């Protein structure tokens, strides 16, 4: 019944923007062996919220949404922005309660010839209300023929590769993204009763 | 690095036909996007077919349904333009593209002729040095991000190919200490709310405590900072 925040930061595969993952941490204890440092991530902020909220979930759920971006893109990741990854594939809402950690993935992400797993959607008839998920693959129209067939060059299949290729300069390297979002409980969770003396005997 | 490079074009009889190559270096055809335009005498350019990534499909303008078949061979890294009972309306330069999207970062985007007839979470130690065996120090640790006193906050160290030993924490809200028994008697940890500051007074220093420390906050994980290097020589 440890928290699995290390499955989170740790995991060997992220998702796609587009197709991006929610998992929710619920009813556990926090782990005492897991540790990050300020080597760790490129970016920690919160907003309206102390991170120290993530230390104790008897009243408290935390949903930690991740995915693959490019760095130039982390900027996005952020209330009340606008750009393809905002308005496409993961938005934020204005009035946003959590945090949101990053970090270079160049490492694990790219590959010699291009990495292409990591897809965005790239066309959208409107804008992502806040997290939304839109897993979709329907042609995209962009001029004023309809799509039926194999009709019409200006209709498009909407989402997007990436090609993340190691010696990419570090704006276009991938980053892997967490957002930690906070869900005030009204009753006890029955974790609710992993102590500073475990390292201390 | 990356290039496109057409061929296929000539000079042809009303009615006869072509094939066009595109061919592709520096990236997979099958990827993204891939597209032919042509421009004709007196007019804008125009685009003609184009074969969505993997298996997504293919397009095409009505002015070509019919008579043009657009392909793509992984293997030779080639898309291709069949061009089937062409007609003196069909007569352009043609020109290959990739959609990529700004994916091929350093590359910006010849043709062939054809003619028919809100704040930072962070921590930051300092304090550190080289002094004598019993000498003291005091180690800081700069907090930002959130308060000091809401988190439980500790101090290890870590020597160089050594695994890392935890060595002072104190209570989240609270004044209640932790000390490995290592540094019980000389070590002090202390929490300065007002700075966001927390301490470790070193008395007494042993060359064993040589090692980088770090400071720490729990935040489901532990969150520790840059690291401040202690010397202790003998
Ligand atoms: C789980 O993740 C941990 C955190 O990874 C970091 O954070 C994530 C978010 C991501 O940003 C990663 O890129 C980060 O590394 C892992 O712990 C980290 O492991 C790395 C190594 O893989 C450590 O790093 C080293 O840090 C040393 C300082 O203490 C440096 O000496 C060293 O530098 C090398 O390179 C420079 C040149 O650039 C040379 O000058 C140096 O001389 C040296 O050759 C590295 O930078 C990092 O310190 C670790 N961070 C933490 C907080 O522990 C963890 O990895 C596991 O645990 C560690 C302790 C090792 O035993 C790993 O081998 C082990 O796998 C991940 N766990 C798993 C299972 O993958």
């Amino acid at each position: 019944n440890l928290c699995p925040f290390g499955e989170v930061f740790n995991a060997t595969r992220f998702a796609s923007v587009y197709a991006w993952n929610r998992k929710r941490i619920s009813n556990c204890v926090a782990d005492y062996s897991v540790l990050y440092n300020s080597a760790s991530f490129s970016t920690f902020k919160c907003y309206g919220v102390s991170p120290t909220k993530l230390n104790d979930l008897c009243f408290t759920n935390v949903y930690a949404d991740s995915f693959v971006i490019r760095g130039d893109e982390v900027r996005q990741i952020a209330p009340g922005q606008t750009g393809k990854i905002a308005d496409y594939n993961y938005k934020l809402p204005d009035d946003f309660t959590g945090c949101v950690i990053a970090w270079n993935s160049n490492n694990l992400d790219s590959k010699v010839g291009g990495n292409y797993n990591y897809l965005y959607r790239l066309f959208r008839k409107s804008n992502l209300k806040p997290f939304e998920r839109d897993i979709s693959t329907e042609i995209y129209q962009a001029g004023s023929t309809p799509c039926n067939g194999v009709e019409g060059f200006n209709c498009y299949f909407p989402l997007q590769s990436y090609g993340f290729q190691p010696t990419n300069g570090v704006g276009y390297q991938p980053y892997r993204v967490v957002v930690l979002s906070f869900e005030l409980l009204h009753a006890p969770a029955t974790v609710c009763g992993g102590t500073l003396e475990v390292l201390f005997q | 690095q990356v290039q496109l490079v057409e061929s296929g074009g000539g000079l042809v009889q009303a009615g006869g036909s072509l094939r066009l190559s595109c061919a592709a270096s520096g990236f997979p055809v099958e990827v993204w996007r891939m597209e032919w335009y042509r421009q004709a005498p007196g007019k804008e350019r125009e685009g003609v077919a184009a074969i969505e990534s993997y298996g997504h499909g293919t397009r095409y303008a009505d002015s070509v349904k019919g008579r043009f078949t657009i392909s793509r061979d992984n293997a030779k890294n080639t898309v291709y333009l069949q061009m089937n009972s062409l007609k003196p309306e069909d007569t352009a330069v043609y020109y290959c593209n990739v959609k990529d999207d700004g994916q091929l970062a350093y590359h910006y985007d010849q043709g062939t002729q054809v003619t028919v007839s809100s704040s930072q979470v962070q921590l930051v130690e300092s304090g550190g040095g080289l002094v004598q065996a019993g000498g003291s120090l005091r180690l800081s640790c700069a907090a930002s991000g959130f308060p000091v006193w809401q988190g439980e906050m500790a101090w290890y160290r870590q020597a160089p190919g050594k695994e890392r030993e935890w060595v002072a924490a104190i209570s989240s809200m609270g004044y209640k200490t932790y000390y490995a028994d290592s540094v019980k008697g000389r070590f002090t940890i202390s929490r300065d709310n007002a700075k966001n500051t927390v301490y470790l007074q070193m008395n007494s220093l042993k060359p064993e405590d040589t090692a980088v420390y770090y400071c720490a906050v729990m935040v489901g994980f532990w969150y520790a900072g840059q690291g401040t290097q202690v010397t202790v020589s003998a």
